[PDB]
C-alpha cells in the first residue's frame, strides 16, 4: 500500500473523488462534510448545516454540485463554488445510508433504512419514482455506470437488481400532455410499473452491506455481515452466484471492483483491507489498521487512487508504484509497457514493441538501465520484501517484429539494484548491502564491500554513485574508492546531462545541482514531490513535480514553466517540447 | 530540533 | 521603489501572468496581486484562491472577475497576522474560458512567505532575569551551526543582524581570540512575547585556521510557534550565507 | 378556469427550461440542455397555461412535429447573445409556422438572455427572424431575461389577452 494522503478525524462514512479536481470530500459520524485536496495535503472547506451522521455523498460529475444524505432524513444538494446548500430534498421516513448523482440524467439515487430506495430529480426538486420491494434496511444503491439499472444491497439477505428503463422512458418522451397529475397521494401501494426488480441476489447468510457493478462487465460484487465478498454474474434472464472470496473476520463494510484491473477491493470492520485476484479468488494483499475499522471504500473514476474511511479519518493510497519503467539514450527511449518492452525513437515518433518480457514477476518494473552497445536491458524488480528483490538481464532482439515480439529468456538472479558500468559489465546491490560485479552472463567477477549503501546509481564508465542515508559519494569501481561526496538525504534519482557535466540529485522534496566533481552548484527545496526531469540540450533541467513543469538553471535560478493536471515523467526536452511518458505508460509530447 | 524539557526545574516551574 | 516589494508569481508561459505588490503593515498585509490576461480567450470568472499556512487569515476572498483577451485586473487582498509565527501565503488563480476546451483552469502561484523579523524588536534584561526566564521558558529549539563564516565574531554580528535580537553578553566576555565563544540574545515581538538564544560556537582547530564556525544555538520562548519560527529563520540565514 | 396548451420551443441553451421554472416555481433552475420535454401547469388570470417545454437539440427539433396537434399558443425561445444560430432558428420558426397544425396558434417570441451585454434587442431580433413577413398570424415579441424574471409576466399577458379574444 502506498499511502499518498491521510486524514485525522471523527469517524469516516462517505468517501467521493472529484472526477478533476484533486479533491475528495468526506462525510464524518458528527454531521461534518470535509473537503480535502489530496495534493496539496489541505482542508479547503467545512460543510456543517446536517443534524447527525452523514453516510452518502457523491459528486456530479460536470456539473459544480455534491450531493450528501444523512441520519436526519435529509438529502442536501451543494454548490461547492458557492459554498452553500442549495436545496434540502425530503420524503425520506429513516437513515440515509447511500446518494449517488446519476451519469448522465439529473437523478439522486437514495437508498434508505426506511426500506425504500427513491429515485429524485435535482433539477425539479422532486422524487421521481420510489423502488419498494425490500424487507429490511436499504444500506446501497448505485446505478449502473452504461445500463439502465440499479443494483441494491439490503439488511433482508438479499441484492436486487432493478430495471429503471421505465423512468427513462417516461421522463425523457416530449409528448408528455399535462395531464394534471396532481396525484400527491397516490403512494400505490403496488409498486410503480417504471421500476421493476429484475434480479434478486440471494446467497449471502446475514445483511448485505454494500453492492457494485463492475465498470464494464456484467459482474457484481457484495459485501456482507456473513464476512464474505460475493461475486454475481448477471444476463437479461437470469444472475448467479460466480463465487465468494474469504478471508474477512468481521462484517464486510464495503466491497468494489478495480476500475483498470481484475482486482476486487473489500474493506471490514476486522480493521483490514483485502485485495482479491478476481479470476482466482485469492487474497492478494491485506493491509491491517491496528486499532480503527473500515467503513467506506472509493476508487478514483480517472486514477489510480483509493480512499478508505475508518473510525480515526481517511487514508488515500495506491496499490501499485504507476512510475513507467524507462531508459533514454541518445534519439531513444526504451521503456516497459505491461508485459513488452517498447522502443520510441523521439525523431520520427514511432513506437514499437521490441520483445515480450518473462511472465510470472508479481512486481511491476521498477527500475530500468539500457546498454547501447551490447543492446542489452537490465530490469529491476523490487519485491514488498527488499530481499526478495530480483533483477531480469535481457538482450534486446536486432529483428523485432511488432506485431509478435520474440519473448527472449533473460536471466534472472537476486539483486536489489543492477545498473551498467561498462560496455560488458554491470554492477549489482545484493540483499547484504555489498556490491557485486557482473559480466554479460550474469557471473560475479568482483565483490565489493561497500559501508552503508542503500542505492547505487550510474556515474559514468567505472564510477558509480552510493547511496547511504544521508549522503551520495561518488565511487570508483576499479579503484574501489571514494572519489567525492555530497550531503544529500534519501536521493531516489539521479539524471544526468548529457555532456556528464553536470548531475540532478533528484529527492522527494529537494533537488540537488551538482558538476561532474560532485560539487553542489545549487539546492532546490519543493514542497511538492519531485518527480522526473531531464537536461535541456542548453543546460537548463528541466523537472516534474506533481502540479507543474519547473525549471531549474546551474546558477540556482529555477521557475514555473506549466501547470500540470496529472503528473508526468519527463524523459526528454529538446527545444519547445517535453517528451514524456504518463502514468499509463503513453509517450506523450508537451509544448 | 524542537524538544519538550522535562526537568524538575520546569515542572516546578509549571506548578508555581 | 515600489520594485524591491514586486514578487513575480506566475510564468510568462502561463495563460495568466501574475505579480503581486506585498506589503508588511504591522498586523495586516496587504497583496496587490497584479493579474494580466496572455490568452486570446475572454477569461469568465477569473479568481485569485488564497490559502493561508501559521497564524495568518485571509480577511476577505477575492471576488472573480471577468478578464478579456489580453485585458489586465489588480486584485487586492488582506491577511491578518494574528500571532509572531512564519506564515505561507498559497495561491492559485483559476478561470472559465468561454466555449474552448481548454485542459487548463489553473495556474499554480508561487509561495508568498512572511518574515517573523517585522514583529521582533530588540529587548534587554539582567543576567538574573535572563537566567530566570531561561529555567522557566517552556519550549526550546536547538538549531545546529552550519555556515561558511570562519570567524565567530563575524558569525554572531550576521545572527544579530538576521534575527534582530540584542546581545546581552558584555563585549569583554566576547573579547579574545580563543576559539570559543557564547552569547545570550534577547528580543521580544511587538505583541509582547518574550524570546530567549542561547549561542554556543566554536572553531573546529583540528579542521585548521580556514575552518567554519560549528555548534548550536538554543531557543527558548513561552509559544511553540516563537521558538519554531525563530529556529528555521536562523537556519534559512545560515544557508543564504553559505553561497 | 380556461385551459390552455402552449408549446414552447426553440433551440438548445435557449433558456425555455428556465423560463417554465421560473414562473412555476419562482426560482432559478440551472438546467442542463433539455434532452427531452418537460410539462409544467402555470396559472396567470384565472386561465391554466399547461405549457410544453420541448428540447431544441438538433436530434429532437424532428419530434416537435408530435407537439402541435392541438397547441393554442406557441412559444419560441431566442437566445438573443447567440448571433450564429439566429438565421437557424428563423429556418426552424419558418417550418414550424408552415404547418397547418399550427394555422391557428397565436405566437410570442422571448427574446431571452437580454442581461448579456452582447444581446441583440428586441427589434433586431424581430428583423432577423422576419416576424414581419408573417401575414394572418398575431405575434408578439418581448425581451426577457429567465434569470431575473423580467418581461416573462408581459408576455403571459399578452397571451392571456390574445388567447381572450380569439372565442
Amino acid at each position: 500500500m502506498l499511502t499518498k494522503f491521510e486524514t485525522k478525524s471523527a469517524r469516516v462514512k462517505g468517501l467521493s473523488f472529484h472526477p478533476k479536481r484533486p479533491w475528495i470530500l468526506t462525510s464524518l459520524h458528527n454531521g461534518v462534510i470535509q473537503l480535502w485536496d489530496y495534493r496539496m495535503c489541505t482542508l479547503i472547506d467545512k460543510f456543517d448545516e446536517h443534524d447527525g451522521p452523514v453516510r452518502g455523498i457523491d459528486f456530479h460529475k460536470q456539473q459544480p454540485l455534491f450531493v450528501s444524505g444523512g441520519d436526519d432524513y435529509k438529502i442536501k444538494v451543494w454548490n461547492y463554488k458557492l459554498r452553500r446548500c442549495l436545496f434540502t430534498l425530503l420524503g425520506h421516513l429513516d437513515y440515509i445510508r447511500t446518494t449517488f448523482f446519476h451519469h448522465e440524467y439529473p437523478w439522486i439515487l437514495s437508498a434508505s433504512d426506511d426500506q425504500t430506495i427513491r429515485v429524485w430529480n435535482w433539477q425539479s426538486r422532486t422524487c421521481v419514482c420510489v423502488l419498494t420491494g425490500h424487507n429490511h434496511y436499504v444500506m446501497c444503491a448505485q446505478f449502473h455506470p452504461s445500463e439502465d439499472l440499479v443494483v441494491s444491497a439490503s439488511l433482508d439477505q438479499t441484492v436486487r437488481v432493478w430495471d429503471i428503463s421505465g423512468l427513462r422512458k417516461k421522463n425523457l418522451s416530449p409528448g408528455a400532455v399535462e395531464s394534471d397529475v396532481r396525484g400527491i397521494t397516490g403512494v400505490d401501494l403496488f409498486g410503480t410499473t417504471d421500476a421493476v426488480v429484475k434480479h434478486v441476489l440471494e446467497g449471502h447468510d446475514r445483511g448485505v452491506n454494500w453492492a457494485a457493478f463492475h465498470p464494464t462487465m456484467p459482474l457484481i460484487v457484495s459485501g456482507a455481515d456473513d464476512r464474505q465478498v460475493k461475486i454475481w454474474r448477471m444476463n437479461e434472464s437470469k444472475a448467479w452466484e460466480v463465487d465468494t472470496c474469504r478471508g474477512h473476520y468481521n462484517n464486510v463494510s464495503c466491497a468494489v471492483f478495480h476500475p483498470r484491473q481484475e482486482l476486487i477491493l473489500s474493506n471490514s470492520e476486522d480493521k483490514s483491507i483485502r485485495v482479491w485476484d478476481m479470476s482466482k479468488r485469492t487474497g492478494v494483499q491485506t493491509f491491517r489498521r491496528d486499532h480503527d475499522r473500515f467503513w467506506v471504500l472509493a476508487a478514483h473514476p480517472n486514477l489510480n487512487l483509493f480512499a478508505a474511511g475508518h473510525d480515526g479519518g481517511m487514508i488515500v493510497f495506491k496499490l501499485e508504484r504507476e512510475r513507467p519503467a524507462y531508459a533514454v539514450h541518445g534519439n531513444m527511449l526504451h521503456y516497459v509497457k505491461d508485459r513488452f518492452l517498447r522502443q520510441l525513437d523521439f525523431n520520427s515518433s514511432k513506437d514499437v514493441a521490441v520483445m515480450q518480457l518473462r511472465s510470472g514477476s508479481k512486481f511491476p518494473v521498477f527500475n530500468m538501465s539500457y546498454n547501447p552497445a551490447e543492446n542489452a536491458v537490465l530490469l529491476c524488480t523490487r519485491a514488498s520484501n527488499l530481499e526478495n528483490s530480483t533483477y531480469d538481464l535481457y538482450t534486446i532482439p536486432k529483428d523485432a517484429d511488432s506485431q509478435n515480439p520474440d519473448a527472449p529468456e533473460g536471466k534472472r538472479s537476486s539483486g536489489l539494484t543492477a545498473v551498467w558500468v561498462a560496455r560488458n559489465r554491470f554492477a549489482v546491490l545484493d540483499r547484504m548491502h555489498s556490491l557485486l560485479i557482473k559480466n554479460l552472463k550474469n557471473e560475479i567477477t568482483k565483490k565489493i564491500q561497500v559501508p552503508n549503501c542503500d542505492e547505487i546509481f550510474y556515474a559514468g564508465t567505472g564510477n558509480l554513485l552510493l547511496r547511504d542515508a544521508d549522503s551520495i559519494t561518488l565511487f570508483d569501481v576499479q579503484q574501489k574508492r571514494t572519489l567525492a561526496s555530497v550531503k544529500i538525504s534519501k536521493v531516489k534519482y539521479v539524471i544526468w546531462s548529457a555532456d556528464m557535466s553536470h548531475v540532478a540529485l533528484l529527492a522527494k522534496h529537494a533537488i540537488v545541482i551538482c558538476n561532474r566533481k560532485l560539487d553542489a552548484l545549487c539546492n532546490i527545496h519543493e514542497n511538492i514531490r519531485v518527480k522526473s526531469g531531464a537536461w535541456d540540450e542548453s543546460g537548463v533541467f528541466i523537472y516534474t513535480t506533481s502540479n507543474h513543469i519547473k525549471y531549474a538553471v546551474t546558477t540556482g535560478d529555477h521557475g514555473i514553466i506549466r501547470t500540470l493536471d496529472l503528473p508526468i515523467y519527463v524523459t526528454r526536452v529538446k527545444g519547445n517540447n517535453v517528451y514524456c511518458l504518463d502514468r499509463e505508460c503513453r509517450p506523450r509530447v508537451l509544448t | 530540533g524542537l524538544v519538550q524539557r522535562r526537568t524538575e526545574a520546569s515542572r516546578n516551574a509549571a506548578d508555581k | 521603489s515600489k520594485l524591491n516589494k514586486v514578487t513575480q508569481l506566475t510564468g510568462f508561459s502561463d495563460p495568466v501572468y501574475a505579480e503581486a505588490y506585498v506589503h508588511v503593515n504591522q498586523y495586516d498585509i496587504v497583496l496587490d496581486v497584479l493579474v494580466v490576461n496572455q490568452t486570446s480567450d475572454t477569461l469568465q470568472n477569473c479568481t485569485l484562491e488564497l490559502a493561508t499556512l501559521g497564524d495568518l487569515k485571509l480577511v476577505e476572498k477575492p471576488s472573480p472577475l471577468t478578464l478579456a483577451p489580453h485585458d489586465f485586473a489588480n486584485i487586492k487582498a488582506n491577511v491578518k497576522v494574528a500571532s509572531t509565527e512564519n506564515g505561507i501565503i498559497f495561491g492559485n488563480i483559476v478561470y472559465d474560458v468561454s466555449g474552448a476546451a481548454s485542459d487548463r483552469n489553473c495556474v499554480v502561484l508561487s509561495d508568498i512567505h512572511i518574515d517573523i523579523m517585522d514583529y521582533i524588536q530588540p529587548a534587554t534584561c539582567t543576567d538574573a532575569e535572563f537566567r530566570q526566564m531561561w529555567a522557566e521558558f517552556e519550549w526550546e529549539n536547538k538549531v545546529t551551526v552550519n555556515t561558511n563564516m570562519t570567524d565567530l565574531n563575524d558569525y554572531l554580528q550576521h545572527i544579530l543582524k538576521s534575527t534582530n535580537m540584542k546581545c546581552l553578553t558584555p563585549e569583554k566576555a566576547l573579547s579574545g581570540y580563543c576559539g570559543f565563544m557564547a552569547a545570550n540574545l534577547y528580543a521580544r515581538s511587538i505583541f509582547g512575547e518574550d524570546a530567549l538564544a542561547n549561542v554556543s560556537i566554536e572553531k573546529p582547530v583540528h579542521q585548521g585556521p580556514d575552518a567554519a564556525v560549528t555548534g548550536h544555538i538554543r531557543i527558548r520562548a513561552k509559544s511553540q510557534g516563537m521558538a519554531l519560527s525563530l529556529g528555521d529563520k536562523i537556519n534559512l540565514s545560515q544557508k543564504k550565507t553559505s553561497l | 378556469k380556461k385551459e390552455m396548451r402552449i408549446l414552447m420551443v426553440g433551440l438548445d441553451a435557449a433558456g425555455k427550461t428556465t423560463i417554465l421554472y421560473k414562473l412555476k416555481l419562482g426560482e432559478i433552475v440551472t438546467t442542463i440542455p433539455t434532452i427531452g420535454f418537460n410539462v409544467e401547469t402555470v396559472e396567470y388570470k384565472n386561465i391554466s397555461f399547461t405549457v410544453w417545454d420541448v428540447g431544441g437539440q438538433d436530434k429532437i427539433r424532428p419530434l416537435w412535429r408530435h407537439y402541435f396537434q392541438n397547441t393554442q399558443g406557441l412559444i419560441f425561445v431566442v437566445d438573443s447573445n447567440d448571433r450564429e444560430r439566429v438565421n437557424e432558428a428563423r429556418e426552424e420558426l419558418m417550418r414550424m409556422l408552415a404547418e397547418d397544425e399550427l394555422r391557428d396558434a397565436v405566437l410570442l417570441v422571448f427574446a431571452n438572455k437580454q442581461d448579456l451585454p452582447n444581446a441583440m434587442n428586441a427589434a433586431e431580433i424581430t428583423d432577423k427572424l422576419g416576424l414581419h413577413s408573417l401575414r394572418h398570424r398575431n405575434w408578439y415579441i418581448q425581451a426577457t431575461c429567465a434569470t431575473s424574471g423580467d418581461g416573462l409576466y408581459e408576455g403571459l399577458d399578452w397571451l392571456s389577452n390574445q388567447l381572450r379574444n380569439q372565442k
